[PDB]
């Protein structure tokens, strides 16, 4: 990580309820079925 | 005026056909809870005055899990509760369970919720009966459920979107059994019946949608993009319309050869997508390609009959007819000598719709190719050793007795199968 | 709505219950005052399967209590979920059985009998859709064995085409706890043959072997062992409560693994049993799932399965894995192991996945093998019940219970014609 | 009830009082065919010194010959009320001894 | 992907191992608890080599720890990255083998061979593919030789086509640790011989010499020559856990080195090995790398090359270098020492380079030559076995184990004959 001579969160305007239902998201279960699908590939 | 009723029995039935509706939904614009914000939809959803839709489909199973599945989802105001049918015991991979003991009630209360579907339909183009051939719920209560069928209705088309076992893989152990006894029933009932293989499917998604662990989901949503492609020159209007009609005239060439393979094309990743062309010509070679065959069969082996392909989209039919003459004149492609044309080519304006959630990419051709060949005879003679070998022992044939069953049923539907190897080797043969 | 009847019988049958009610409760978030708190829909949708909803909130278990001695069904009131049972579900006696199946079986046992019955009678007709009965006990002992097996018999009777399961801990090879082990085990075995549709073994002695090598525990008491047995009888059943993936019943799973109607034995084990120094160093996945599962040592069964040949074996997984995946775990084990497996069956595997996994397990599998090794086991319990018999020790008990030495003959008979049955399947060729 | 082998064959023919003649093969060990004619327990079989025809008795008096092949009733014939007990076929002939009570 | 299976055998083995798997984790930055904290993504490119992945971002090494006694993996998990190692994968006895190879590969290894190939095997399976084995252990000691020869036999029955590595740390020539190392060490290089696809050879002694001459240490304990070692074993393969100008991996090493199946025995070293005070005087390029390589003092191998001829030497450089440079630097070698390399292969060196050199070094290079020099060690032990042999002095220890006289000189056949050939390959002459 290089020097650099403000959370994400807050960032983009992201509401507590998109912060606790990340994961619980419809889209976000798909994603994850992907990603599980896709071993070792997912981050190709 | 183009209704078509859907049958959907047992759990492979099911769960092909929650993918197969939320397809339609998607496609048609109608939302989960009925309503959408003309009169393409008319083959699969019923209107009310209401304005919300109701899907001609009819869910039956012998088990209440998955049933009660799509009761409990997301399209729990989309679907007729009644039209969901649930059983109370399972079939337990019995065929005799599930045609002659548990069957009956639930095949009475079937043909009177068929009966119903029917009436409020000006034309019936047909049946679409989604089951699974490898289970006492899809083999025994389908088979007995097309029986039925035959016997009332008649000369209705009944399209059978049957999955077999698979040459090597497979979940059960009886599977060899009811999938004989299924396959002796469909021989004489059903109009057009279509194979699909898991092993097929599950090798379709690992190449080309790069998948290392498909899954049941996976599997079904590419059996509904293949029927939607199939049944879209009955909803949208284009170039060479195809009907339910037309599969069997352009497709069977004798009463008992009506088993097809099923091939999609293209099935690839978005991140894949936009990285070829996906021409009309490549598209073509690749619905043929053996590998996208969803049934274990390398067509290869035999020689095609009739090849009927569907296509979607931005497809013109100069396009298509270069394809087919380039298809004509490959070598490996080989027909048999008496089907000199063997081509039903249809195209269609409306592009597949990708299903969000989905692997596949938003592509705006597609194919389906719907074959008739005498390759396909392989997979019932590995079926009829699978039997025998059994057989021999009579290996969990008390089971099948138990519920009513002899052991002429299973005589008689070895003889049927190998009469049918027999009808694929002459067929074959000059 | 497809409902069992759980029966306990005997010491070891009671306390392996209560463990297995204490494990479901568990499961489905129920405490032992019946009030549920689990905060999950999934846990209510089929808790109708195992319990009966009372004028309340209350969830009580659909259990019988057995036995003919009331000191084992206090500690049973006492242990952590005794409060959940029903009072009239406790059926005693007032003097046990001295290790005696004559006793547990004729004297004392006919007359407790009735109120078993009425009581089970009385349960099974409340159930809308019964799927079947199943009894844990222990072979070996008088009140459970004998007591348990006249039960069996009786609902045989009664409900020929409900299912029929059985928990029984067969005596173990090496440790014997009682002396008449043999006989009351060999009385026993022949009762399960004729009546009993499906049956796991189990043994003390590989689930000491199982818990010191696997979980690597130094001072396991019998809690741990009705542990491990709890789980495997929760995880047969899972595929009931919950929705699967490709969900399979026990009348699916007895379809699938009994190729013959006597050949209905069966060997479990669950997975995975991770040490707690291990459990950072296992990765949960379904290969090593099906590594853990076909490995001998996991094996609940005293006999292991590389004697014998897999005639079938039922694989129920539990968690968000892939139907390839599975699949093609174990057409690969059959290919490697195609010594190991039955020939004349294409396919000896029958796979079910349910996507609920156990609380706090990621992912788990349970395995139900019918293999020929079982063979052995009751080969050496024929060993122990001739020996003893040719001097005839220890059998006046027994004959002055009022049994017929042909009896103990008969019971001989039918366990050394199950071993040749299971010897003929063994060496059985193709063709 | 009664008990015969099939003539120079490793087939087992077995009549039982459940009403049921049931024809086994040895070596498998696995019931080849059965037959559920009779209408009261099973007395006795007989088989033709060829193997073609099967003559089992009943309690009841009714005696029926069963095709080996066919798998069929050829011929169910009625003694009086009193029990048939067990039968013989003649030796490479056409008829079939039966006792009575 | 293409995985290698690392064991440890003995006590030398074990410690030897250990260092070397602290010496990986540092070049892919991985910290005691496994977690990845080295910042650079060629370190996780090609972590599976020999890490796998836990339920965390764990890595473990994909290790098997075998020995006899419990003492020295105690001191293993005590080391400074002992509980990386899954603790699945130690396998240990209780009575360690009293430096008696007889004990190591007859009596006491035969109960604990089934549980070393079961970790092996369990190993192998999760492996995508396979590479093959490296097992380091130590020649003339008695569960180090005896487990290793016995392993290495059994897993070359169970995956003949895999590549087989071994480190094995030869008795030194002049300054012997214990008595029986001649024993061991004749009866352990039959087996070696027979069964090891690729062997290192390597002398404590040898080691010490470097540490003196070129290190110029003053004290160095074994941790010092468990590291040289420790180089050497992750310089042979960075070529596939790094990317190459110009890889070469294991099996090319081995087909490029082996002229003929038996003269599979090699020496090693490594570059630069240089002292501290002339670290800041001392040129890091090509030419000073071969030249230091070159070296006979070099060598890890007692053995010295100028007396031997070399069949064939592998160079695997790392570091962005020229490799017209190494190319030339290379010819060169053989044109000047061309009375060094067989004339019967006109080019005698294998060049392999690697763009990543080892964390700290600007250059690095190891160096593996399998030269006739080495038929001198061998002829020593020779000398040194014989004259034990004839007097039959400790034979008594081996005898008691259960084998037979015939087998310590079948092994001293074998040695010789082995012997024979490397002096013919020394004065063969072209056409
Ligand atoms: N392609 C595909 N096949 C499936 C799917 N789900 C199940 N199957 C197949 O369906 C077969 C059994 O289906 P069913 O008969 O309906 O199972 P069930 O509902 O429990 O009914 P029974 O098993 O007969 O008691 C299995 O052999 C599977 O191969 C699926 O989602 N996709
Ligand atoms: N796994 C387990 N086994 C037990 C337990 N208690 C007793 N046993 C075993 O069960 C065997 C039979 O005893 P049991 O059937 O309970 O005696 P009974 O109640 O008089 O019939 C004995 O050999 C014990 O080793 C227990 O809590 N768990
Ligand atoms: N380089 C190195 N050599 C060692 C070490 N420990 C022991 N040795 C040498 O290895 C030789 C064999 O010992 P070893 O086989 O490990 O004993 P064993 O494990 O009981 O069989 C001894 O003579 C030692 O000189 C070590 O840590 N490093």
């Amino acid at each position: 990580q290089p020097q650099q001579p403000v959370p994400l969160a807050q960032s983009l305007g992201l509401t507590q309820d998109e912060v606790a239902g990340a994961l619980s998201h419809p889209m976000v279960h798909e994603l994850a079925r992907s990603l599980y699908g896709k071993a070792s590939g997912a981050t190709s | 005026m183009r209704e078509v009723i859907s049958i959907h029995i047992g759990q492979a039935g099911i769960q092909v056909g929650n993918a197969c509706w939320e397809l339609y939904c998607l496609e048609h614009g109608i939302q989960p809870d009925g309503q959408m914000p003309d009169d393409a939809f008319n083959t699969f959803f019923s209107e009310t005055g209401a304005g919300k839709h109701v899907p001609r489909c009819i869910f039956l199973d012998l088990e209440p899990t998955v049933v009660d599945e799509v009761r409990t989802g997301t399209y729990r105001q989309l679907f007729h509760p009644e039209q969901l049918i649930s059983g109370k015991e399972d079939a337990a991979n019995n065929f005799a369970r599930g045609h002659y003991t548990i069957g009956k009630e639930i095949v009475d209360l079937a043909l009177d919720r068929i009966r119903k579907l029917a009436d409020n339909c000006t034309g019936l183009q047909g049946f679409l009966v989604f089951n699974a051939v490898g289970g006492g719920t899809g083999s025994g209560l389908g088979s007995l459920l097309l029986e039925r069928l035959s016997v009332d209705y008649g000369k209705k088309s009944k399209l059978g979107f049957t999955v077999y076992p698979s040459p090597q893989v497979s979940t059960a152990v009886v599977e060899p059994y009811n999938s004989v006894l299924s396959t002796h029933s469909l021989l004489e009932h059903t109009d057009v019946a279509v194979m699909l293989d898991n092993e097929a499917i599950y090798d379709i998604c690992r190449r080309s949608l790069d998948i290392e662990r498909p899954t049941y989901t996976n599997l079904n949503r590419l059996i509904a993009q293949v029927i939607s492609s199939l049944t879209a020159s009955l909803r949208f209007d284009g170039a060479l319309n195809v009907d339910i009609t037309e599969f069997q005239t352009n497709l069977v060439p004798y009463p008992r050869i009506h088993f097809m393979l099923s091939s999609y094309a293209p099935i690839i990743s978005a991140e894949k997508a936009y990285h070829e062309q996906l021409s009309v010509a490549e598209i073509t070679n690749a619905a043929f390609e053996p590998a996208s065959m969803m049934v274990k069969c390398d067509p290869r082996h035999g020689k095609y009959m009739a090849c009927c392909l569907m296509y979607r989209g931005d497809v013109v039919p100069k396009d298509v007819n270069a394809s087919v003459a380039t298809i004509k004149t490959k070598r490996t492609i080989q027909f048999v000598d008496w089907c000199p044309t063997g081509f039903k080519c249809g195209i269609n304006y409306q592009p597949p719709t990708v299903v969000p959630g989905g692997d596949l990419a938003k592509v705006q051709r597609a194919v389906c190719m719907i074959s008739n060949s005498t390759a396909i005879g392989e997979i019932f003679s590995r079926l009829d050793h699978k039997f025998d070998l059994m057989y021999a022992k009579r290996a969990f044939v008390h089971w099948y007795v138990g519920e009513g069953m002899e052991e002429g049923e299973f005589s008689e539907a070895r003889e049927d199968l190998a009469a049918l190897e027999k009808d694929f080797e002459e067929v074959g043969a000059e | 709505m497809r409902e069992i009847v759980h029966i306990q019988g005997g010491q070891c049958g009671n306390q392996i219950g209560a463990k297995f009610w204490e494990v479901v409760s568990d499961e489905h978030g129920i405490d032992p005052t019946g009030t549920y708190h689990g905060d999950s829909d999934l846990q209510l949708e089929r808790i109708n399967v195992y319990f009966n909803e009372a004028t309340g909130g209350r969830y009580v278990p659909r259990a019988i209590l057995m036995d003919l001695e009331p000191g084992t069904m206090d500690s049973v009131r006492s242990g952590p979920y005794g409060q959940i049972f029903r009072p009239d579900n406790f059926v005693f006696g007032q003097t046990g059985a001295g290790n005696n199946w004559a006793k547990g079986h004729y004297t004392e046992g006919a007359e407790l009998i009735d109120s078993v019955l009425d009581v089970v009678r009385k349960e099974a007709e409340s159930c809308d859709c019964l799927q079947g009965f199943q009894v844990c006990h222990s072979l070996g002992g008088g009140t459970g064995s004998g007591m348990g097996t006249l039960l069996i018999s009786k609902i045989r009777e009664e409900y020929p085409d409900r299912m029929m399961l059985t928990f029984s801990v067969v005596p173990s090879p090496k440790v014997s706890d009682t002396v008449v082990e043999p006989y009351n085990a060999t009385l026993s075995v022949h009762q399960l043959v004729e009546n009993a549709d499906e049956c796991m073994v189990l043994d003390n002695e590989a689930l000491y072997d199982i818990c010191f090598r696997t979980l690597k525990l130094t001072t396991p008491t019998f809690g741990d062992l009705n542990h491990l047995i709890s789980a495997v009888m929760s995880g047969i059943t899972c595929c009931l409560r919950f929705p699967g993936q490709l969900n399979a019943d026990l009348r699916k799973l007895a379809v699938n693994l009994i190729p013959f109607p006597r050949l209905h034995f069966f060997m479990v084990g669950f997975t995975p049993l991770t040490s707690r120094g291990s459990q950072q160093y296992r990765a949960l996945t379904v290969p090593e799932l099906t590594q853990q599962m076909w490995d001998a040592k996991n094996m609940m069964c005293a006999a292991d399965p590389r004697h014998g040949r897999y005639l079938t074996a039922s694989a129920l997984f539990r968690g968000r894995m892939s139907t390839k995946e599975v699949d093609e775990q174990m057409l690969n084990v059959q290919n490697k192991n195609s010594s190991y497996f039955v020939e004349w069956i294409p396919n000896n595997v029958k796979s079910s996945v349910c996507d609920i996994p156990p609380k706090g397990l990621k992912m788990s599998a349970t395995f139900i093998g019918n293999s020929t090794a079982i063979q052995e086991m009751f080969k050496r319990v024929s060993e122990q019940f001739t020996a003893m018999f040719r001097r005839k020790a220890f059998l006046h008990w027994y004959t002055g219970e009022g049994m017929d030495e042909m009896e103990f003959t008969e019971a001989e008979s039918n366990m050394n014609d199950l071993v040749s049955e299971y010897q003929q399947y063994q060496d059985a060729s193709a063709e | 009830n009664d008990l015969a082998w099939q003539p120079f064959s490793s087939s087992l023919a077995t009549a039982s009082s459940d009403k049921t003649v049931s024809v086994w093969d040895a070596r498998a060990g696995l019931c080849t065919q059965t037959y559920y004619g009779h209408q009261n327990s099973c007395n006795g079989v007989s088989f033709n010194i060829l193997g073609t025809q099967l003559a089992s008795t009943d309690a009841d008096g009714v005696v029926k010959l069963w095709d080996t092949r066919m798998t069929a009733e050829v011929a169910t014939i009625n003694t009086g009320k009193h029990p048939a007990n067990k039968s013989c076929f003649d030796r490479s002939g056409q008829v079939l001894a039966v006792a009575c009570d």
